[PDB]
RNA sequence: CGCGACCUCAGAUCAGACGUGGCGACCCGCUGAAUUUAAGCAUAUUAGUCAGCGGAGGAAAAGAAACUAACCAGGAUUCCCUCAGUAACGGCGAGUGAACAGGGAAGAGCCCAGCGCCGAAUCCCCGCCCCGCGGCGGGGCGCGGGAAAUGUGGCGUACGGAAGACCCACUCCCCGGCGCCGGGGGGCCCAAGUCCUUCUGAUCGAGGCCCAGCCCGUGGACGGUGUGAGGCCGGUAGCGGCCCCCGGCGCGCCGGGCCCGGGUCUUCCCGGAGUCGGGUUGCUUGGGAAUGCAGCCCAAAGCGGGUGGUAAACUCCAUCUAAGGCUAAAUACCGGCACGAGACCGAUAGUCAACAAGUACCGUAAGGGAAAGUUGAAAAGAACUUUGAAGAGAGAGUUCAAGAGGGCGUGAAACCGUUAAGAGGUAAACGGGUGGGGUCCGCGCAGUCCGCCCGGAGGAUUCAACCCGGCGGCCGGUCCGGCCGUGCCGGCGGGGCGGAUCUCCCGCUCCCGUCGGCGGGGGACCGCCCCCCGGCCGGCGACCGGCCGCCGCCGGGCGCAUUUC
RNA sequence: GGACCAAGGAGUCUAACACGUGCGCGAGUCGGGGGCUACGAAAGCCGCCGUGGCGCAAUGAAGGUGAAGGCCGGCGGCGCCGCCGGCCGAGGUGGGAUCCCGAGGCCUUCCAGUCCGCCGAGGGCGCACCACCGGCCCGUCUCGCCCGCCGCGCCGGGGAG
RNA sequence: UGCGAGUGCCUAGUGGGCCACUUUUGGUAAGCAGAACUGGCGCUGCGGGAUGAACCGAACGCCGGGUUAAGGCGCCCGAU
RNA sequence: UCGCUGGCAGUCGGCAGAGCGAGAAAGAGAGUGGCGCGGACGCUACGCCGCGACGAGUAGGAGGGCCGCUGCGGUGAGCCUUGAAGCCUAGGGCGCGGGCCCGGGUGGAGCCGCCGCAGGUGCAGAUCUUGGUGGUAGUAGCAAAUAUUCAAACGAGAACUUUGAAGGCCGAAGUGGAGAAGGGUUCCAUGUGAACAGCAGUUGAACAUGGGUCAGUCGGUCCUGAGAGAUGGGCGAGCGCC
RNA sequence: CGACUCUUAGCGGUGGAUCACUCGGCUCGUGCGUCGAUGAAGAACGCAGCUAGCUGCGAGAAUUAAUGUGAAUUGCAGGUUGAUCAUCGACACUUCGAACGCACUUGCGGCCCCGGGUUCCUCCCGGGGCUACGCCUGUCUGAGCGUCGCU
């Protein structure tokens, strides 16, 4: 807010006697905004409580090696159906899940071509969805020019540009990135894992150059390797039910007294 | 989407520069569509409207297909009054029915030098773009 | 009021610190400028090093880093006759000058000798008018072929 | 006495110029508090801050060491990170508080006076001729007039310089005009549904448009249009188009300015005073036997002077050269001209001001300073009859709606009118327990179904079994084949990464093609990784294919009625 | 304090510190300043951009110094130090969650004996932590005797309590 | 005889008190002023003392049945 | 609520065999010799289930909110001109409560649930701020300076306007006639009766239309007074001052 | 029964909350970064057919010229060889104001030149151009028992 809101007037306080309540009141004169209540929070004008100011706080700092962390989780969620289907990508039809094309697609330019080979990968279910979830977004954000919301569609991940973003900008619910600068920002819409990517194979075969292997380190980090697992095998009934534990246990007792 | 950083997608900056345009800013706003053969033969989409337009009335409680010469373009309120669109007041006057120019399809031009210059300058334009496309 | 066991502290805030914030909302379009100058000005010299001019070896002043070296102002006048390009003559073909630097020792003195010599074996000179060259000139062949160098010229590496 | 120079000093509506005042967000120079904190208060803090005065620019100021240091030394200024809440200051209380070095942004250096040498080699103005001209300059001509020896110009400035002599090298510089070749400002244009059916007062809504899931899309930002539009319109996208004007980097021509360098030896030349420094006083600083500034007194030197964070003497070192001047960049910007955006506010909010707002209004004045947005899609703003003096009513009419009638979107509460119901001598209201009466609801008014079996009437293409085809789930004690390992073992295997593990060539420096030394390249070795070959182990339940076997399901035949439904 | 009603109305933001929780890496860690590549003023990268901060070492006003020892064998001046060479080599006591061993024993006729599982008197190696005893580093005090050499000195070093 | 113990951090509010049986100082005395021990009120409702901060009983989630405490049983008003 | 830091992965099913509550440690142990195709529910493990004891509270502390408000990122092939938000309700209900969901009416263009994020986030008070409305109450009051009556006219309308008559007052230091300061069109005429003139009005200093101020000889202009104020000069950091 | 009072509900008033809107603010960022004696900022007064305020403009006064554009403006009237808008480089720009002939009533002047008076003979009238302070370079006219030289 202004800095000097409400204290443009000058002002000042009746005192004890005359029957009012102490409160500065502004100087004389035959008009409205007369003996009327100037300073403070509580008065009709004048300032509010903490005028809030410039030098807040307003960027924070993250680690990078947990960003790396959190982009390969991403990465790592985003290869199985069921997280997918939960996010609510309709991918009922897609063929397999890490959806990976050829290289030519990479030059593409026309958004004609680029909806055709949605419509052969299938995903085009996606789109129709984003498509009948646009609308109008409630509140005030009407009037501060976020008219209008619509659904994430599929994200499309390249190597190099040959006018592939030129092809998919215009198709709604698209986003394209580079496979060498990832955020998690828009791998990861509403911080919830599970965005449905296309891969071109240029960008699929960098990938492990880019993050590098479980014995061999990343080709194009300073110093990066994945992270280690706490437990390796989480499939926790199969652990359960196996002899190894099935033999070293009591009897139940599921007889209720 | 607009990429041009010069140019607003501002609502309020919008509306402002819609209703306090001046008047040869409301000339170009105030355009209606050609009909169909006329388009074909034109090879032109739009053009702004003239006092002398022979037209239709597309959209409202005056729609149907009858021909309809401009009177005048009253572009204060960005209206047009069309000769046979009009009501009966109270007392016994008639008086025209204003209609945006945007729900009206012109069905015969009036040309003149500076008409034919504009429609020849929209046509060549529209051929080279077609051009470049192919 | 002090309270059970804490560190008992200074905050300079008793002026009126407020009226004097120095924020840095403007940082990203700071460098965005920064550096959209730097390629304007690495385009206006067309063949010449982005970094400017070369510059000599350094050992830094007091005992904490008396170990290591890095670049300095200029060559000195010293230097600079043993190589023999005259003082008018350095900074004009690149070689930065700075006549307020001594040379204590020798070591250091050859160090940045050679430097100077290997930096002028390896430049290119184009003629002052094009189609006249000179005895100086370096020839078509390496005219043809030269181009920027990004960074600094020679990096010093310790 | 007069006349004539010069020096000082006047007067002009003399000829031609220049300053004043405004704004003031950022900057430069003075002046300069007190609230406040210290739980009182006087030094200290607030604070070199508010207020006051003066002066600019598009930035200003600063700036090329009378520097930092004590190292193997760095090298103008300015800004950022750190140094650092540190050394230091402080009723040593409260509190205050830098700099060097290191890493970056930017990077650029120069000119006088003085000492000297060149016949004042210098500059200004008037008149005339030619050229150019909206930045008043170029050439020529004047026995034209002045400034200047009480010092103009050329060379030249601490990094040394000048002259002479000898060697080597050199004619690629600049500007004033003219013409020619390839960013900014303005103007006008450039895709596709008003398709069929159907809601509505109005559609931009709803459904559809095939086997091309209507058409465009490098254009699905936005705004308008009678609700809610990628295709109705303006726009949006495009290294898209066309038309004017201005500049630059380029080119050629004309003309003018200068006849200019480097190395070696010899001989000469070499600097800024009421200033530095000292005493004292006052302010200031972290600067403490005095950091900086100023007043007054004293008042310099030339191997001198300054500095080297404790006063002084003696003695060696180090490092600069004051008392003259200019200088872009990086840096600051709540005023101004344009712009773009927002996890901001939404008419008691947001600027005081969304509106005829610094307006109305109050004060002698300095100054103080509001309230105030919304009919409807479109005025279609209620013709006409009637009562009344009129306001104001009754009909009539417009509109989808007057239950929107000119302060008119929605229309809450306090308060009031009327209608209906109920009640009423301990003010009223309240908690617990019932009872009575009302208003509505149950769509209450003959009251649950759900499986299996028995019996009776029915009606079907009908059950079990068998055959043909498809799919699926589990196996083969050890079927065959693959793939993987955050596994291992080998290798007369082919590579990338790294190494504070070792050792042929090149470059450099010092030595009469030579010895020894420095930088790099090459080679070997080691570790890791990737790939090819071969062999074990594990998996195929984040990761399977085929044949066989079993089982299940579905479809089709065949089943023909004590079955099945 | 309060006639009544509506709207507004008061622990916020910055910086510092302390502790507790959650995440990543871990004797390291952190680019925040700089640089390179519509939303995006975001995001990604740099490692010879880790300069630097905090941590990894303390103590003294300062000059400064700066964190185990014992045994064997003989000698020089019983022991002790050094020359030596080798050997062991980084505390002890009590209490300690857990782990290890195991006298024996856990039935379907009776005996012998196998495997697996289990319980278990008693005995052990002992985490973190607590208490205590020793030991080592810096300052200081008291008492002492030796060693070193480029300069044998108003020198340097060492011991016990 | 009864009971699971030890131990470490960070921490708000408070720092005007008052009353009663027995002990007790000043004062003629005080619903006065000042102490000791225990329990209360403050922070606490409930049955009785007609009425009451501290008196007697008894301490509290929302309910049904039963029985008691202190105090009561002519009528108000449950119970001779 | 707390404790038991109790129980449940055993839904082990024709590849089957139904158990783990019972005073007193530990095997529903393995082996060596002597037809009919069938079997409820469950377990968002942050869940479900079983026993015991307990429940006062100001200052203060902590936990849980599928309590509530505004905005952002996700998501509901969410809702809506066949009716959103808002508002009213003797209608039906849920929740211990914060609150919420349906029905009816009015209204006419947008809104909400879930997972996270952010905050100018919940009012009964502050002689709180602003706006509005009551009882008081049709009450107090419309009492300083002697005074009015009759007839007519106009007018829809007369205690108050105008005309005439009558009776009074001011009483020449006036309730008269004229100027200065100040006011600024109030002056004059015509018309109107919404608002104002504290009753009313046919009237008005109200409102609306138009009009109206003439100079050689009245004043200013000219003079100087008490005083004010430049230049020369001085002082002054400076605006400037003396 | 009725009046009066109290509660609840319907409708109607008073009042203008809530909800939805928004040509306005606030904050951040970018580019530029420009006043004045050739008369600024500010102020006063005037200008529209019907016009108070706001806006625009200056006696050429809700604008002229030129260029682009290309048929309107509009509340009511009126009458394409270019209406209206925008741009804006030509022209114009009242009185004060640093404010400049002296003072600030708008009063009083002086000088030169035109046109009336005149027939320059002066007055009188109208118009035009000058008439501020400081300061610089040069010019002219000067001053000094200041320093001299010739007489
Ligand atoms: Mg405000
Ligand atoms: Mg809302
Ligand atoms: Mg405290
Ligand atoms: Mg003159
Ligand atoms: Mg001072
Ligand atoms: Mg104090
Ligand atoms: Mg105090
Ligand atoms: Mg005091
Ligand atoms: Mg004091
Ligand atoms: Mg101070
Ligand atoms: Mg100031
Ligand atoms: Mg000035
Ligand atoms: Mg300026
Ligand atoms: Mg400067
Ligand atoms: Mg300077
Ligand atoms: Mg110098
Ligand atoms: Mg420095
Ligand atoms: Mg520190
Ligand atoms: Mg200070
Ligand atoms: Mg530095
Ligand atoms: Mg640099
Ligand atoms: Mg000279
Ligand atoms: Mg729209
Ligand atoms: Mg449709
Ligand atoms: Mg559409
Ligand atoms: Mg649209
Ligand atoms: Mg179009
Ligand atoms: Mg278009
Ligand atoms: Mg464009
Ligand atoms: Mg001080
Ligand atoms: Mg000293
Ligand atoms: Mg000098
Ligand atoms: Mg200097
Ligand atoms: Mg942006
Ligand atoms: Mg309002
Ligand atoms: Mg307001
Ligand atoms: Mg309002
Ligand atoms: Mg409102
Ligand atoms: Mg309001
Ligand atoms: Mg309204
Ligand atoms: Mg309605
Ligand atoms: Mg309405
Ligand atoms: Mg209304
Ligand atoms: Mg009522
Ligand atoms: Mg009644
Ligand atoms: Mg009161
Ligand atoms: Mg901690
Ligand atoms: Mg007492
Ligand atoms: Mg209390
Ligand atoms: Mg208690
Ligand atoms: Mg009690
Ligand atoms: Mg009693
Ligand atoms: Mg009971
Ligand atoms: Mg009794
Ligand atoms: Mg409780
Ligand atoms: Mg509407
Ligand atoms: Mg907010
Ligand atoms: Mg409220
Ligand atoms: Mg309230
Ligand atoms: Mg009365
Ligand atoms: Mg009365
Ligand atoms: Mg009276
Ligand atoms: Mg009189
Ligand atoms: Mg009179
Ligand atoms: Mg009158
Ligand atoms: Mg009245
Ligand atoms: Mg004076
Ligand atoms: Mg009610
Ligand atoms: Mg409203
Ligand atoms: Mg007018
Ligand atoms: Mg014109
Ligand atoms: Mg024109
Ligand atoms: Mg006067």
């Amino acid at each position: 807010v202004s800095e000097l809101a409400g204290h443009q007037t000058s002002a000042e306080s009746w005192g004890t006697g005359r029957a009012v309540a102490r409160i500065p009141r502004v100087r004389g004169g035959g008009t409205h905004r007369s003996g009327q209540g100037a300073f403070g929070n509580m008065c009709r004008g004048g300032r509010m409580f903490a005028p809030t100011k410039t030098w807040r706080r307003w960027h924070r700092r993250v680690n990078t090696t947990q960003k790396r962390y959190a982009i390969c989780s991403a990465l790592a969620a985003s290869a199985l159906p069921a997280l997918v289907m939960s996010k609510g990508h309709r991918i009922e039809e897609v063929p397999e899940l890490p959806l990976v094309v050829e290289d030519k697609v990479e030059g593409y330019k026309k958004t004609k071509e680029a909806v055709l080979l949605l419509k052969k990968l299938k995903a085009w279910n996606d789109i129709k969805k984003v498509y009948a979830s646009q609308r109008m977004r409630a509140g005030k954000g009407k009037m501060r020019n976020r008219r209008r919301i619509q659904r994430r569609g599929p994200c499309v991940i390249y190597n190099e540009d040959n006018g592939i973003v030129k092809a998919f900008r215009n198709i709604p619910g698209i986003t394209l990135l580079n496979v060498t600068k990832l955020n998690i920002l828009k791998l990861a819409p509403g911080g919830h894992v599970g965005r449905f990517c296309i891969w071109t194979e240029s960008a699929f075969r960098k990938l492990d150059d880019l993050y590098g292997t479980w014995r061999k380190a990343a080709s194009l980090k300073s110093n990066y390797n994945l992270p280690m697992h706490k437990m390796l095998n989480t499939d926790l009934s199969r652990i359960l039910k196996s002899p190894e534990i099935q033999r070293a246990l009591r009897a139940p007792r599921k007889k209720i007294h | 989407m607009k990429f041009n950083p010069f140019v607003t997608s501002d609502r309020s900056k919008n509306r402002k520069r819609h209703f306090n345009a001046p008047s040869h800013i409301r000339r170009k706003i105030m355009s209606s569509p050609l009909s169909k053969e006329l388009r074909q033969k034109y090879n032109v989409r739009s053009m702004p409207i003239r006092k002398d337009d022979e037209v239709q009335v597309v959209r409202g409680h005056y729609k149907g297909q009858q021909i309809g010469k401009v009177v005048q373009v009253y572009r204060k309120k960005y209206v047009i009054y069309i000769e046979r669109v009009q009501r009966e007041k109270a007392n016994g006057t008639t008086v025209h029915v204003g209609i945006h120019p945007s729900k009206v399809v012109i069905t015969r031009l009036k040309l003149d030098k500076d008409r034919k210059k504009i429609l020849e300058r929209k046509a060549k334009s529209r051929q080279v773009g077609k051009e470049k496309g192919k | 009021a002090p309270s059970r066991n804490g560190m008992i502290l200074k905050p300079h805030f008793h002026k009126d610190w407020q009226r004097r914030v120095a924020t840095w909302f403007n940082q990203p379009a700071r460098k965005i400028r920064r550096r959209k100058a730097r390629q304007a000005r690495a385009r206006r010299i067309a063949p010449r090093p982005a970094a400017g001019p070369i510059r000599p070896i350094v050992r830094c002043p007091t005992v904490r880093y008396h170990t290591k070296v890095r670049a300095g102002r200029g060559f000195s006048l010293e230097e600079l006759r043993v190589a023999g390009i005259h003082k008018k003559v350095a900074r004009t073909i690149g070689i930065s000058v700075d006549p307020r630097r001594r040379n204590k020792s020798t070591e250091s003195l050859q160090a940045n000798v050679q430097r100077l010599k290997e930096y002028r074996s390896k430049l290119v000179l184009f003629p002052r008018k094009p189609s006249a060259p000179k005895k100086g000139d370096s020839s078509a062949e390496e005219l043809k072929l030269a181009t920027q160098l990004t960074g600094p010229v020679m990096p010093i590496r310790n």
